[PDB]
RNA sequence: ACCAAAGCUAGCUCAACAUACUAAACAAAUACAAAAAUACACCAAAAUAAAAUAAAACAUUCACCUAACAUUAAAGUAUAGGAGAUAGAAAUUUUUAUCCUGACGCUAUAGAGAUAGUACCGUAAGGGAAAGAUGAAAGAAUAAAAUAAAAGUAAAAAAAAGCAAAGAUUACCCCUUCUACCUUUUGCAUAAUGGUUUAACCAGAAAAAAUCUAACAAAGAGAACUUUAGCUAGAUACCCCGAAACCAGACGAGCUACCCAUGAGCAGUUUAAAAGAACCAACUCAUCUAUGUGGCAAAAUAGUGAGAAGACUUGUAGGUAGAGGUGAAAA
RNA sequence: CUCGCACACGCUUACAUCAGUAACUAAUAAUAUACUGAUAAUUAACAACCAAUAAACCAAAACAACACUAAAACGUUUAUUAAUUACAUUGUUAACCCAACACAGGAGUGCACCAAGGAAAGAUUAAAAGAAGUAAAAGGAACUCGGCAAACACAAACCCCGCCUGUUUACCAAAAACAUCACCUCUAGCAUUACUAGUAUUAGAGGCAAUGCCUGCCCAGUGACACCAGUUUAACGGCCGCGGUAUUCUGACCGUGCAAAGGUAGCAUAAUCACUUGUUCUCCAAAUAAGGACUUGUAUGAAUGGCCACACGAGGGUUUUACUGUCUCUUACUUCCAAUCAGUGAAAUUAACCUUCCCGUGAAGAGGCGGGAAUAAAAAAAUAAGACGAGAAGACCCUAUGGAGCUUUAAUUAACUAUUCCAAAAGUUAAACAACUCAACCACAAAGGGAUAAAACAUAACUUAACAUGGACUAGCAAUUUCGGUUGGGGUGACC
RNA sequence: AGUAAGGUCAGCUAAAUAAGCUAUCGGGCCCAUACCCCGAAAAUGUUGGUUAUACCCUUCCCGUACUACCA
């Protein structure tokens, strides 16, 4: 978004002008999940997987800043748990298949705690956070009880 | 604030059906076509165009029904008359001397020499004589019927070739459609709606034509009598 | 002698410190037409701010104007500008903690709009006030103290003659002499402008160069600069009220223009007629004249008129919103 | 004397009983539906709230027998389900609502015009002026812009513009303006929200106005189409001079020039620049009026329509008849105002006034100056010459490097819609043709000598529906901003 | 009033290389006239200045043309 000026002279009128990408629709195939998703990408990203070599190295190389959508660190996200879980059921059919797979993006393994948070805004992480803390109160007579032993205990030793 | 269309029913019926005017406003509620509104309240009548329509898929051969009665359609500018067969009634446009008591053939076999083209009957373009006048002609297999459905208008076949029939359009434009569409044979009923003649002012407004601006508009370059060559023949044969 | 006058509290303003920041109240009911216990769902959304202005016009441009992390300097320098108006950095530098927080701020036309966003004016967004005074005790109202001083009246109407007064005079007039006051103009008693009168409130503001006074002086200044008698500090300065407009975002079709729903009216008379025919009421428009002109009425009353089975009147409710809506074009 | 009862919508205790009103409310008093305090009240049968799905059913309301065109609100039955269980909740008053008011205004339906609901005059006198009503001698438009108004009149005819009913500037114009049936031009071959649940006898964008007789000539320019030549005026628009010529007049004709064609039919001093009160006849005692003719109207004229006619008109003009206070010429009598008495009691305005006349003077029209005249002070009722009267910071006119609306051949130029090209993107196909033997071999078919290359292009060529990006082209729509100065007031001419 | 604007053979036009057509004059063709063919003559409104003239400017004269508005 942004001005301009007409015949690109600096006396000429100002203009509002704005210039959108072109956009294009294509079904990309990645290893780690080994289904096809169909995504609007553009030209650029198309460049950037043959630069990085494969569409899983793309978004498993290209840091948070450079990808800049909300479904690529989903994307990276599953596939990161995928790695770190080490799931058998990429293919069940063929054992020697998934350690191939998984072979090459080595370098990409994060720990299990680290895994499940790469995709994730603050509003997701706040309602993760409040769903492992959701506690119900413990009742009040659950903890009276285990104070009433401590203490018949407590006399039991005393004598 | 967005409106809702009156045309919310989904199985057909022969008897008249609610409806309700519209105006020229658009959903959104703006004008978008001038002259249109208060007119007499109208009831719709649901006209099946598909002639060839079977009762069941069992037996997927040709059938003959009879017409019933012929009635005035406030909506379109022909009749339309009533047409029962098997255990179903459809409302069909009645061409221009369909009467009661009447037998109506619907056929789709497209046979090698002809057929005798009745008034009434409805048969594929490939089986219909050279100089047959038609009208409700289908465009595509299975369409329906679109074009030539006015009063008194009827097109006539020109030739058919390597499978492809040609017709004569009422606006003189050459048609070109695969010859097993399905079409009907004879003109549309009420030949002299043209020659009808409005006595008063109000009987537009009954009608529901709403009076023109009275801006004075200068005439553009637009007007006057134009000359133009016939455009080329529209073909909706897909070569591959 | 009436009308009036006087009071000093209510509270407020600007900071500082500071926890770290949607208070108080939530028993029941609150986004059905909010404050109505109770039924098969749909739910939601973003697109650079523009212009009034300055350049004495106005098209490129016009500080602050949403998002800076500060202070002493570099500096109003490098640069960016119809090279005009004006806009304007950085590299590099400086900054010792807590208490000492209160008032050469106002006192009921002031200070917040506030006793209050309440009355009240608007359909709605929105606009938005005036208003308090005894004493230690009024469980001292045959109650007490205080100025009796604004315009306006009363006590007390007026006696030839004149910008209303002055010179005077034994004596109020009588006599003599004097073309109201500001603003605006070549020139105004002008019959040019403004003011009934009283109280309260209401309009000159900036320190580059300079002049005056003083400190120290080839050096001055409590860093950063200026210097061929200069440097540092003080004092001396440049108003108020008013447009038609322009841009952005809201709220309005309960009046009116048109349309979509759903309803309701047209008696008698004349004609094979429910024929945008005819006579004439209810009903709907408003031709002509007279009253009315701060009126009964911010468009009416009286008489008289045109249509009155239609392109007709009419109730309820819904739709189109300002770069637009709507229009049998009257801008 | 007559807008009465009730419901809906609205208002929200203003309603009812009792008591009080010195003061507050009623524009006054009595007094209390309207102001204050206390107490009390509208009781459901009426009204609101008050099942779902599948299937059969082309056949109007108007006394509806049966029909018309504009084709029409208004449901029953069968099947599968539906908590089954006295008494649920809510609206019930009124003299009322919207208009700043207890306002002569605005307000839907049912039934009556009354059996119901209300009071034009606070008390006097009986002046002028003003408003409303009745009557009139003789004359009957002599009034006047006009027969406006009024009338014991309530009729007849001509013309202009629109055909007609209808519509519009709410609050100065209701018309000759707009619409309209008719005619004509133009753009479109078609599907799930407009147009349309339609399909060229259809639907939009416009012009002109029924009918009848007609709508002449012109594509040069502009515009549109074709997007090339070109084609289009019921597209914007246009549709001529000079000189001579039949005794005189007129000019059939002729010479010559320019044009895309040179105004044809018709009508005509008109609603038609000026000349203009054109000329003439009829109407009148008298005609700048009205009708009928003459007619270059050098600026009438044919769908920006010409011309003629029936019917129609709260449009505009003229004539006759009848009526009358319009008028010659005013008068009499009533009511509301008016004047006196009693109650309540506002507005524009106001420098101070102890507020005269005349002539002269003067910022050029003096109650105030100068020279003279007049002159006890006050109250009430009248007439409007002056106070350059009161009202609105003049609408006219000019100025302002002050605004805005409209139009385009002004300057600058996006977005958006539509047309076209290039690029991006996707896809398709690919390894190539003009001898002739003159000699002469060969049974043919061909051959050899006298050419049989290279190359296709270092990729090339073409297609691409729907969406859609960047950069250009054309058009529509539209955005920003201004429109110099001097001038014996501005414009115009001229000047700088 | 102001401004605009033009004059060319007898007539009308185009060029300033003063031409073209017609008219006029003479001759031929025909019975005669006209047509037709052939030959000749003919002009830059006016004054002054434009090297010198002409198309130009100026002066004189005729005639043509537009406009004369807000109160
Ligand atoms: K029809
Ligand atoms: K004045
Ligand atoms: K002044
Ligand atoms: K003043
Ligand atoms: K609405
Ligand atoms: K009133
Ligand atoms: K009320
Ligand atoms: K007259
Ligand atoms: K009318
Ligand atoms: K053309
Ligand atoms: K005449
Ligand atoms: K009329
Ligand atoms: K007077
Ligand atoms: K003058
Ligand atoms: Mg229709
Ligand atoms: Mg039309
Ligand atoms: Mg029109
Ligand atoms: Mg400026
Ligand atoms: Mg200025
Ligand atoms: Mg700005
Ligand atoms: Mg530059
Ligand atoms: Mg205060
Ligand atoms: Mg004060
Ligand atoms: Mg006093
Ligand atoms: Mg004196
Ligand atoms: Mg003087
Ligand atoms: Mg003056
Ligand atoms: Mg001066
Ligand atoms: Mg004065
Ligand atoms: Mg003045
Ligand atoms: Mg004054
Ligand atoms: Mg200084
Ligand atoms: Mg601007
Ligand atoms: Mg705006
Ligand atoms: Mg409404
Ligand atoms: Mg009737
Ligand atoms: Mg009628
Ligand atoms: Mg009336
Ligand atoms: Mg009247
Ligand atoms: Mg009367
Ligand atoms: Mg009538
Ligand atoms: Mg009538
Ligand atoms: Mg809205
Ligand atoms: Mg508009
Ligand atoms: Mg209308
Ligand atoms: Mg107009
Ligand atoms: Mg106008
Ligand atoms: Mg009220
Ligand atoms: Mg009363
Ligand atoms: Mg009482
Ligand atoms: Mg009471
Ligand atoms: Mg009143
Ligand atoms: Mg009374
Ligand atoms: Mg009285
Ligand atoms: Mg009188
Ligand atoms: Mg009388
Ligand atoms: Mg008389
Ligand atoms: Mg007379
Ligand atoms: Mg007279
Ligand atoms: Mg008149
Ligand atoms: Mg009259
Ligand atoms: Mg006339
Ligand atoms: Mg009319
Ligand atoms: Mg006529
Ligand atoms: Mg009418
Ligand atoms: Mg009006
Ligand atoms: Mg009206
Ligand atoms: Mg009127
Ligand atoms: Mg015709
Ligand atoms: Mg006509
Ligand atoms: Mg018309
Ligand atoms: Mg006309
Ligand atoms: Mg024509
Ligand atoms: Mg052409
Ligand atoms: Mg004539
Ligand atoms: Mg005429
Ligand atoms: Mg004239
Ligand atoms: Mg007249
Ligand atoms: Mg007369
Ligand atoms: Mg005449
Ligand atoms: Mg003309
Ligand atoms: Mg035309
Ligand atoms: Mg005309
Ligand atoms: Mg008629
Ligand atoms: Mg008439
Ligand atoms: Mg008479
Ligand atoms: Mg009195
Ligand atoms: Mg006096
Ligand atoms: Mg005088
Ligand atoms: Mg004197
Ligand atoms: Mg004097
Ligand atoms: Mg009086
Ligand atoms: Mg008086
Ligand atoms: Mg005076
Ligand atoms: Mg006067
Ligand atoms: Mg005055
Ligand atoms: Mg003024
Ligand atoms: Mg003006
Ligand atoms: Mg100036
Ligand atoms: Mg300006
Ligand atoms: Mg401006
Ligand atoms: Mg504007
Ligand atoms: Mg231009
Ligand atoms: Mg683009
Ligand atoms: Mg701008
Ligand atoms: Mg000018
Ligand atoms: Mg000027
Ligand atoms: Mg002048
Ligand atoms: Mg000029």
């Amino acid at each position: 978004l942004g001005h301009r000026y007409v015949n690109n002279d600096k006396l000429s009128k100002r203009v509002r002008k704005v210039w959108k990408p072109q956009l294009f629709q294509r079904e990309l195939y990645s290893e780690i999940l080994d289904k096809r998703f169909t995504v609007t990408v553009t030209m650029r990203t198309l460049d950037l997987i043959d630069q990085a070599c494969g569409f899983d190295f793309y978004i498993l190389k290209t840091p948070k800043e450079d990808l800049c959508s909300k479904f690529g660190m989903d994307l990276k996200r599953g596939m990161l748990l995928r790695l770190a879980r080490q799931d058998p059921q990429l293919h069940p059919d063929d054992p020697a298949r998934r350690a191939a797979i998984y072979d090459r993006y080595k370098a990409f393994v994060i720990p299990e705690a680290e895994a499940e948070w790469v995709g994730l805004t603050l509003d997701e992480a706040v309602e993760k956070q409040r769903l492992l803390e959701e506690k119900d109160p413990i009742p009040l007579f659950k903890i009276f009880v285990e104070e009433l032993l401590g203490q018949l205990q407590q006399q039991a030793l005393s004598e | 604030a967005t409106s809702v269309s009156w045309k919310s029913r989904t199985k057909y019926t022969v008897m008249p059906v609610k409806m309700r005017k519209s105006g020229g406003r658009n959903h959104t509620g703006q004008i978008q076509v001038h002259g249109i509104g208060g007119g007499h309240k109208q009831r719709y009548r649901m006209i099946d165009f598909l002639r060839f329509r079977p009762e069941h898929e069992s037996k997927p051969g040709p059938f003959e029904e009879k017409v019933i009665a012929v009635r005035y359609d406030p909506c379109r500018s022909a009749d339309i008359a009533l047409v029962a067969g098997g255990n179903r009634k459809r409302w069909i446009i009645a061409t221009e001397n369909m009467k009661a008591g009447d037998t109506v053939l619907n056929s789709d076999h497209i046979g090698r020499m002809a057929v005798a083209a009745r008034e009434g009957d409805a048969h594929p373009l490939g089986a219909l004589p050279v100089g047959t006048l038609i009208n409700n002609v289908e465009s595509e297999p299975g369409r329906g019927a679109q074009y030539i459905r006015a009063a008194g208008t009827c097109g006539v076949l020109l030739r058919k070739v390597n499978g492809t029939a040609i017709i004569q359009l009422p606006s003189k434009r050459q048609m070109q459609v695969l010859e097993t569409c399905i079409a009907t044979v004879g003109r549309v009923s009420n030949v002299d709606h043209n020659k009808r003649v409005i006595g008063k002012a109000g009987r537009n407004r009954w009608l529901g034509k709403r009076p023109n601006s009275g801006l004075w508009q200068r005439k553009g370059g637009w007007a006057g009598r134009k000359i133009r060559p016939l455009p080329p023949m529209k073909s909706y044969v897909k070569l591959p």
